[PDB]
């Protein structure tokens, strides 16, 4: 296994980059997932103590963002591994 | 460990000796039986007490018997 | 003569007995309900 | 890096039980101190005095409670399977110095998890 | 290279046979010394690999029984058709759904069963039936007793062809082995001929047929005053005055206009307000959409014209670093062995039941079905119950392929291979997480009952107390509530109420309504969890040491159905697939019995009930699972004991077979127990008493009477055993809903 | 049956409700609903959500009873094979586990023997049909006199 | 207009795909270079991917 840590590099970008196409409107905002993502943790990073609730949208935010990230950087090792 | 024992209306099939999985059992020359031949029970220090031999014995009733002793590592089967 | 050799094979005629016996039973049990003596 | 052997026997190799080095008493030291300290946790919050003022008391007496259980466990072990005496851990001598250092280690690190409670309450 | 070749004339249709029993084997050909051979005979019945050696004979015996099932399918369909049409209130309760209970079955007036045909309205009295027929032919469109005869008739009629092809095709026009081994070209046509066009065909009859019938019948017309189907073929004003896209004809189609068909294909979600259904709408564009999918879907495979993927190409392309040789071989395992192929049908067919099982209750597809609370606990249960018999027959025939079919030549280094070299990594992993499970799941209602029994219910895992909520569940509750016009944008209304949203009511009943999950709901799915690993431990170790253990070095050569290999190495008894196989049927009873008591009580507790004028939800069992259902003893008293009042209070009533069959059942399980708990040595040896009293009075029989073999006593063991706590659940089940319901 | 038909004649004798007896007692449900469903509503309210009672311990008892009974049909159903097998995997899993394999078994862990399983399923049987009659003829009498 | 233009394109790229994309082209035929079977299949990818494309612009108010 070549292993190859700029692999996750390139997953970090590849996804983001991917994530941050403008969407529709609702429950995301119309400026993309990690333009809404970037934007969770930082008005829950600013109440650093009081975590979020079930209720906001940062969860979905939060697990799309990594099971998009996971899927790009697992697919990431099978290309860079085995050409 | 077990104890196999051979009576004498054993006529020499073989079929015990073949069926055993832990090479208990062998045939010897013995003049009793039309086969020529007995069963013989010399390793029964590695008899797991499976009773494949009386399965297979023909005789009505077995000529061949295993009665169930101490357990061991060998008896039990065991691999640990 | 072959299906008569089937049709007299054990599970063919139980079959046929016992829903003659209750045949038998359930019309005595029509035409003569509620029999709790003789 | 193999992972599978590399990272996982070298890791293994520099925890108390296997570490070159230490003496019986300092592994069982080790050890103590690692599970006294976290012993305390279920003990403290889940304990039928974790609504009390007995609360913390109640969790750290339990703990040493636990640990007294397992020390002598551990010491019924070492006699029954060592006949034989010696100065490594599997052994009579040995294994009784585990055992002390781990009693020592798991009673103290309890009282230090109890103390940080308090000073950080 | 895909061709039909058969061979003609391969076996003539004489009774000679019939004459003969255990023909078909060797061993039973030479006819009964004793009453095992009897049973022998009825066991080895099917086992057409045991029979013959030849894979050729094997799969053409497979495919003529198989049109037997489909033919004895086609005369039960035909018979429920028939009683729908000449002895049901099915015509009276199109005109009063609510009112009227569905009833297809009257008992003859004879030694005072008569009091069987209940109260049910539509001027009939006869047995309520929780089959939900009624819904399912009144979504069909069916309106009358003619359209249920003629479907009755053409039942037969199927049954009859069936009965011919199975006849034809052993008999007259036997494929060859090559013709089964057709894997690629099999998959092309079930995919897109059989899934793909029946949905197709389907969609058809729903636009046509069901959407206008049902329209008409939810505006409030009078079934005999709508139009009969065919009229809506032929008369396409009468359609485009309901759908006026039908105006626009077939246009907007090849045009790919498709916007235009918004009346008769939608994307609504949710239930109709009227029956508490799915819009038939919503149905019939999802049948278009699927069609569509499965036709696609089934160009995928090589046939006869180069294009396409060969099956065998994937599976060895499917080679990684950590896998050895991948899925080399598993294309000629799946060619070669029926068993290999009947474990994963049966696995997926087993687990579709549970699927269907749980979207058909929480999306209620028919009209009229989610408030008819009988019919929606019989069908939840039902296919619970055919899935989790399926899935054990999965462990069955996995390890008849172990046992059978398995060599080492096919199967070096791929996936089957190093699963079976790491077996004690797997079971002993998989046995470690089943004692975590069950400690942890079963151990929260043992802590519970103790805490309850000490008067300490502050030191209960409660939703008042130490909470465990599904914080998990409830999220995936609030994103699918968020879903329409959101992630889902053209979605107008959630796929499922279950999930949040709306109480929907037909009449005062509640159809669906939000299913909210706390510490009951965590617990108990720990609970099912826990089953379900246990039993996937019994059937996967009856899989992985079908051919051998370090206790049987040679259990292959044993076979797959051997009581034991005796008293020896400690005792061997029930190490076979076989035992493995039994003991999953328990636990599986076990896992399956619990997951329809959740369901029994949850939906009664929380779900199903009345909502007054002012607006108040009164559930059937007033919301009582959240507190009772986190000890065993709320379990036994406000699940058991409270809801048994209906079938043990039967007795006089039109419920009374129910009530009959609550004992008959309890009996039957019991009556198990002998099986299970004894041994043949007992029962040889008393035959042999009962046989000297024979032989005292010259009326011993010739067939020597035998004890059972110790594998048939473990079999009528553990079918009484089913067979009795399944009937006592369903005369539990029906009585209470038929009742309360 | 004995115990059963004792207990139920004197429950009816004892209410002054013979006639519930002789009229209910020539079929078997009678005995399910006015002997052991009837009778069985103070015991398995010992505890409930609302509080708990004198009757407590006899409807923990009776659960515990039904547990132990149960706990027996695996030893009488389940046999020996099955189990050994079961264990041989957890002895590998042991031996390979890192600081857990320092500690070594003096005996060799196996499955009960053939005979002892029947034993030992017998006396859950035996314990748990005893325990779950003790707890309800003693709280069924108790809360209904 | 837009729908006959996308369609003809849509199959006429799933037919330059093809020649790449299928395993052994025939290039036993005039001008596309593919055997009826291979033009069939390709066309038919054209239609799917064409009629998904241009109800992907309708959706989109594009066309
Ligand atoms: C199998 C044994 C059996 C026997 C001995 C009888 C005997 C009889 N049947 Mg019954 N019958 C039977 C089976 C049997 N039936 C079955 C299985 C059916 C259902 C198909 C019927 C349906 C039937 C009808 C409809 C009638 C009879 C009638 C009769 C009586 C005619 C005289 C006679 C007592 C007739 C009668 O006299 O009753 C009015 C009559 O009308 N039977
Ligand atoms: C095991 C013992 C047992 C006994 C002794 C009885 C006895 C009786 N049962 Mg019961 N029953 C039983 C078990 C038993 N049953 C079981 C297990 C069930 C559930 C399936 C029932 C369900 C049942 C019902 C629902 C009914 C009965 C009825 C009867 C009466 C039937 C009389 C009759 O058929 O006409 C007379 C029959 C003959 C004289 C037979 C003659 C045979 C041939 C033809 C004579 C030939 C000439 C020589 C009789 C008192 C009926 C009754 O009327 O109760 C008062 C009734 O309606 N039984
Ligand atoms: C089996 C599951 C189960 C669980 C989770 C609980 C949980 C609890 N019980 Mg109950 N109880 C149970 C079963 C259970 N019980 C049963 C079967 C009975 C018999 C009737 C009882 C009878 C009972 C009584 C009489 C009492 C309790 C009490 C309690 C509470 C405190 C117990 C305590 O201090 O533990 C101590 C726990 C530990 C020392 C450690 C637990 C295990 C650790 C956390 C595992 C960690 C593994 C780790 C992840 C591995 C990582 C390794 C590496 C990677 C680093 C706690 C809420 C008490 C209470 O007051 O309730 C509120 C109490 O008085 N229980
Ligand atoms: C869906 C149910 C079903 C189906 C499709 C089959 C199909 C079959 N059975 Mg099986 N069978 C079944 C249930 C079924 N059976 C059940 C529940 C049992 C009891 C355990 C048996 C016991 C059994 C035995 C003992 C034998 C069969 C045999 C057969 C085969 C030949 C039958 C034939 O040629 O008659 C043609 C059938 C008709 C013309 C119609 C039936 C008419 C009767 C009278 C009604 C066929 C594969 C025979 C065989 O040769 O298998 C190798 C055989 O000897 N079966
Ligand atoms: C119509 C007349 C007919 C005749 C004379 C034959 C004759 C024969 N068939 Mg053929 N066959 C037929 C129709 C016929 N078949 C049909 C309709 C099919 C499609 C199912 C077949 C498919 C078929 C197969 C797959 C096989 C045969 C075989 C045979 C031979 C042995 C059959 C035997 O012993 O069955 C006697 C068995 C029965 C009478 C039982 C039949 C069970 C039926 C199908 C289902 C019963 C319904 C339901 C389960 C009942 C439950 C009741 C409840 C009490 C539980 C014999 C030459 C076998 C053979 O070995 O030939 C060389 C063989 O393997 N046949
Ligand atoms: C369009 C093609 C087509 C269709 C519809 C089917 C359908 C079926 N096959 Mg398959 N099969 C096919 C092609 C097809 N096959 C090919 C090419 C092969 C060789 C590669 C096979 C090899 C094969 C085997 C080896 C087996 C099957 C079996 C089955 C049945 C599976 C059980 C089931 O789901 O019952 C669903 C039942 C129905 C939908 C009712 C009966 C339908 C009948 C048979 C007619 C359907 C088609 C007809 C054109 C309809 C006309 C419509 C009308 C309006 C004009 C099912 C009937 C199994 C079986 O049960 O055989 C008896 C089985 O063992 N098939
Ligand atoms: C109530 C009846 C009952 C109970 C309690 C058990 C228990 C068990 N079965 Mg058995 N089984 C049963 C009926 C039962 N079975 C029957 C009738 C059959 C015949 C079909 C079987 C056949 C069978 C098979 C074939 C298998 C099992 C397995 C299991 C184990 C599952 C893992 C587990 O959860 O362990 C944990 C224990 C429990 C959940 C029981 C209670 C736990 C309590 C509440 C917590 C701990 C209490 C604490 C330690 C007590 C201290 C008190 C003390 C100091 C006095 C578990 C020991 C499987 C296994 O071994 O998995 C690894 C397995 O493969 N069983
Ligand atoms: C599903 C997640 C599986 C993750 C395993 C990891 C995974 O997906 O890796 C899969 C990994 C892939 O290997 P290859 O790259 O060689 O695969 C090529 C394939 O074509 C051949 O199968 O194979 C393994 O290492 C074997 C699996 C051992 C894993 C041991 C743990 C198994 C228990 C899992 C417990 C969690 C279950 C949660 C279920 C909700
Ligand atoms: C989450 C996570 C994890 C886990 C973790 C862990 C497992 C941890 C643990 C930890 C621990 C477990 C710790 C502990 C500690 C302890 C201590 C810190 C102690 C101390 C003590 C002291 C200080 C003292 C003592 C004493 C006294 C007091 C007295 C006398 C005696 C003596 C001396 C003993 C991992 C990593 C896997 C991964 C990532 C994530
Ligand atoms: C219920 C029931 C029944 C009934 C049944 C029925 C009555 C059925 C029907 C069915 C049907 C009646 C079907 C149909 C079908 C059809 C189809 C499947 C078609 C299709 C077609 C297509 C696919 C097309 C194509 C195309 C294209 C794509 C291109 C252009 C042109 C066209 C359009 C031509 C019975 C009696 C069995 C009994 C049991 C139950
Ligand atoms: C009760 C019991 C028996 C005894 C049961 C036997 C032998 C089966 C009884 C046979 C029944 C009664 C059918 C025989 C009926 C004849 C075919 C006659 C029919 C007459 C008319 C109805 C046609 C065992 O042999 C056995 C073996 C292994 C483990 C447990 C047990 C076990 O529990
Ligand atoms: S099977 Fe019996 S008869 Fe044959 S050799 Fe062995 S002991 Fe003798
Ligand atoms: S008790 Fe029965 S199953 Fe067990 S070893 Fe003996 S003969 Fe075999």
């Amino acid at each position: 296994y070549p292993l190859n840590p700029a692999v996750i590099l390139i997953a970090i970008i590849g996804w983001s980059a991917a994530a941050a196409v403008p969407s529709n409107i609702p429950v995301l905002g119309g400026t993309g997932l990690t333009q809404a993502f970037l934007a969770s943790i930082q008005r829950l990073l600013a109440q650093y103590p009081t975590g979020p609730k079930l209720d906001d949208p940062f969860w979905f935010y939060l697990v799309v963002y990594h099971v998009g990230l996971f899927a790009l950087l697992i697919f990431g090792q099978i290309g860079y591994a085995g050409y | 460990a077990h104890t196999v024992k051979i009576y004498d209306n054993c006529i020499g099939c073989t079929q015990c000796v073949r069926a055993c999985p832990l090479d208990v059992l062998e045939m010897v020359p013995w003049d009793g039986c039309k086969a020529g031949q007995m069963a013989s029970a010399p390793r029964t220090e590695d008899c797991v007490g499976c009773k494949r031999c009386e399965t297979a014995c023909p005789t009505d009733f077995l000529s061949i018997r295993v009665y169930l002793g101490g357990e061991t590592t060998r008896s039990m089967g065991l691999a640990y | 003569m072959n299906l008569k050799k089937y049709l007299s094979t054990a599970p063919v005629v139980a079959t046929l007995w016992l829903f003659l016996t209750a045949g038998i039973l359930i019309e005595l049990n029509r035409f003569y309900p509620d029999s709790l003596f003789y | 890096p193999i992972n599978s052997s590399s990272l996982t026997r070298g890791y293994l190799a520099q925890l108390p039980i296997y570490r070159s080095g230490l003496s019986p008493f300092l592994r069982g030291l080790e050890i103590g101190m690692a599970h006294g300290y976290f012993l305390i946790g279920p003990f403290v919050e889940l304990g039928p005095l974790r609504n009390t003022e007995m609360k913390y008391l109640a969790g750290l007496l339990s703990a040493v409670g636990l640990v007294v259980i397992l020390t002598l466990g551990m010491l019924l072990y070492g006699y029954v399977s060592f006949t034989n005496d010696s100065q490594d851990v599997e052994s009579l001598e040995g294994w009784r110095q585990l055992a002390s250092g781990f009693l020592l280690g798991a009673v103290g690190g309890a009282g230090f998890a109890y103390l940080l409670i308090y000073s950080f309450i | 290279k895909v061709k039909v070749v058969v061979d003609r004339d391969v076996v003539a249709t004489s009774f000679e046979k019939w004459a003969k029993p255990g023909h078909f084997s060797r061993s039973l050909a030479k006819g009964p010394k004793t009453t095992t051979w009897i049973w022998n005979l009825h066991a080895d019945a099917h086992d057409f690999d045991s029979h013959t050696s030849s894979l050729e004979e094997v799969s053409r015996k497979i495919f003529s029984a198989h049109f037997g099932q489909l033919a004895i399918i086609f005369i039960w369909l035909s018979g429920m058709y028939f009683h729908g049409a000449r002895f049901s209130n099915y015509v009276a309760w199109l005109s009063n759904p609510t009112g009227i209970k569905p009833s297809a079955q009257v008992v003859w007036p004879i030694v005072g069963q008569q009091i069987l045909n209940a109260d049910v309205g539509g001027g009939i009295q006869g047995i309520q039936i929780t089959s939900g027929l009624f819904q399912l032919w009144r979504a069909s469109g069916i309106v009358n007793e003619l359209q249920l005869y003629v479907t009755a008739i053409g039942g037969l009629v199927m049954a009859g062809l069936m009965m011919f092809a199975g006849w034809f095709h052993y008999h007259k026009a036997a494929p060859k082995l090559e013709w089964f081994q057709n894997v690629e070209s099999m998959l092309n046509h079930h995919l897109a001929g059989l899934l793909g066009l029946g949905s197709l065909s389907w969609a058809g009859h729903q636009i046509h047929v069901s959407l206008p019938v049902n329209k008409l019948l939810d505006a409030g017309v009078a079934p005999s005053s709508i139009p009969l189907p065919h009229e809506f073929i032929l008369n396409r004003n009468l359609m485009a005055e309901l759908y006026p896209s039908f105006q626009q004809g077939l246009a907007p189609f090849f045009t790919l206009n498709w916007k235009q068909y918004s009346d008769i294909l939608t994307f609504k979600g949710g239930l109709s307000p009227v029956t508490g259904g799915l819009w038939l709408t919503d149905v019939a564009h999802h049948h278009l959409a699927i069609a569509v999918l499965f036709i696609v879907a089934g160009h995928m495979y090589r046939t006869n014209w180069g294009i396409g993927h060969s099956m065998k190409q994937l599976l060895e392309a499917h080679k990684g670093p950590l896998t050895g040789e991948g899925h080399k071989g598993l294309y000629e395992v799946l060619t070669t062995s029926w068993h290999a192929n009947l474990a994963i049908n049966l696995a997926m067919l087993g687990s579709l039941s549970i699927i269907v099982a749980h979207h058909m209750y929480s999306m209620p597809p028919y009209p009229y079905l989610a408030t008819d609370y009988p019919t929606q606990l019989s069908l939840f249960t039902h296919h619970m119950w055919i899935g989790g018999f399926c899935i054990v027959g999965a462990g069955a025939h996995a390890a008849i392929y172990m046992v059978r079919d398995y060599s080492p030549t096919v199967n070096y280094n791929n996936v089957l291979d190093r699963m079976i070299r790491h077996r004690d990594a797997i079971i002993s992993h998989l046995n470690w997480v089943c004692i975590f499970l069950g400690t942890h799941s079963f151990g929260l209602y043992i802590h519970n009952d103790t805490m309850r029994a000490l008067g300490r219910a502050q030191d209960m895992f409660s939703d008042t107390a130490i909470q465990l909520q599904p914080v998990l569940a409830q999220w995936i509750q609030q994103i699918h509530t968020l879903a329409p016009g959101n992630t889902a944008v053209n979605a107008l209304a959630t796929a499922s109420y279950a999930f949040g949203a709306d109480t929907v009511t037909v009449g005062s009943k509640i159809a669906m309504m939000p299913i909210k999950l706390g510490t009951a709901d965590f617990m108990v799915h720990h609970i099912h969890a826990f089953t379900i690993h246990v039993t996937v431990l019994i059937l996967l170790k009856g899989v992985l040491f079908a051919r051998n253990s370090r206790l049987i070095p040679d259990k292959a050569n044993l076979g797959f159905r051997f009581p034991c290999d005796g008293p020896g190495r400690g005792g061997t008894c029930q190490v076979s697939a076989w035992d493995h196989v039994f003991l999953g049927l328990f636990w599986m009873y076990n896992a399956l019995s619990v997951v329809i008591f959740h369901f029994s009580w949850k939906m009664q507790s929380d779900v199903w009930g009345t909502v007054s004028s002012n607006g108040t939800v009164s559930h059937i069992t007033g919301g009582n699972f959240a507190q009772s259902a986190i000890t065993i003893n709320g379990w036994l008293r406000d699940f058991l004991w409270a809801q048994a009042s209906q079938v043990i209070q039967s007795y006089g009533s039109s419920l009374s077979a129910y009530g009959l069959m609550f004992l008959g059942a309890h009996f039957v399980w019991a009556f198990s127990l002998m099986f299970l708990f004894s041994g043949r040595g007992y029962w040889q040896e008393l035959i042999e008493s009962i046989v000297w009293a024979h032989n005292k009075l010259k009326v011993a029989p010739s067939i020597a009477p035998r004890a059972l073999s110790i594998t048939q006593g473990r079999a009528v063991g553990v079918a009484h055993y089913l067979l009795g706590g399944i009937a006592t659940t369903w005369a539990f089940f029906l009585a209470r809903i038929i009742s309360v319901g | 049956w004995i115990t059963f038909y004792w207990h139920w004649k004197h429950l009816s004798l004892w209410q002054g409700n013979v006639a519930q007896f002789n009229e209910s007692s020539t079929y078997l449900m009678g005995w399910l609903r006015d002997y052991l469903w009837l009778n069985s509503s103070p015991l398995i309210n010992g505890y409930n959500p609302y509080g708990m009672n004198s009757l407590s311990v006899w409807a923990w008892m009776f659960l515990f009873a039904h547990l132990v009974w149960a706990t027996g049909f695996m030893f009488l159903i389940s046999w020996r094979g099955y189990w050994q097998e079961l264990i041989e995997t957890l002895a590998w899993a042991h031996e390979r586990t890192p600081l857990a394999n320092l500690i070594k078994w003096k005996d060799k862990p196996v499955a009960l023997s053939i005979v002892q399983a029947r034993l030992v399923g017998l006396v859950h049987f035996t314990v748990g049909y005893i325990l779950t009659y003790a707890a309800f003829v003693i709280a069924s009498t108790a809360g209904k006199f | 207009s837009s729908i006959p233009v996308i369609m003809v394109i849509s199959n006429l790229l799933a037919l330059a795909i093809g020649r790449y994309a299928i395993q052994n082209p025939s290039n036993e035929t005039p001008i596309i270079g593919l055997n009826l079977a291979q033009l069939v299949a390709t066309t038919s990818f054209g239609h799917i991917i064409g009629v998904a494309t241009i109800l992907g612009l309708s959706n989109m108010g594009i066309i």
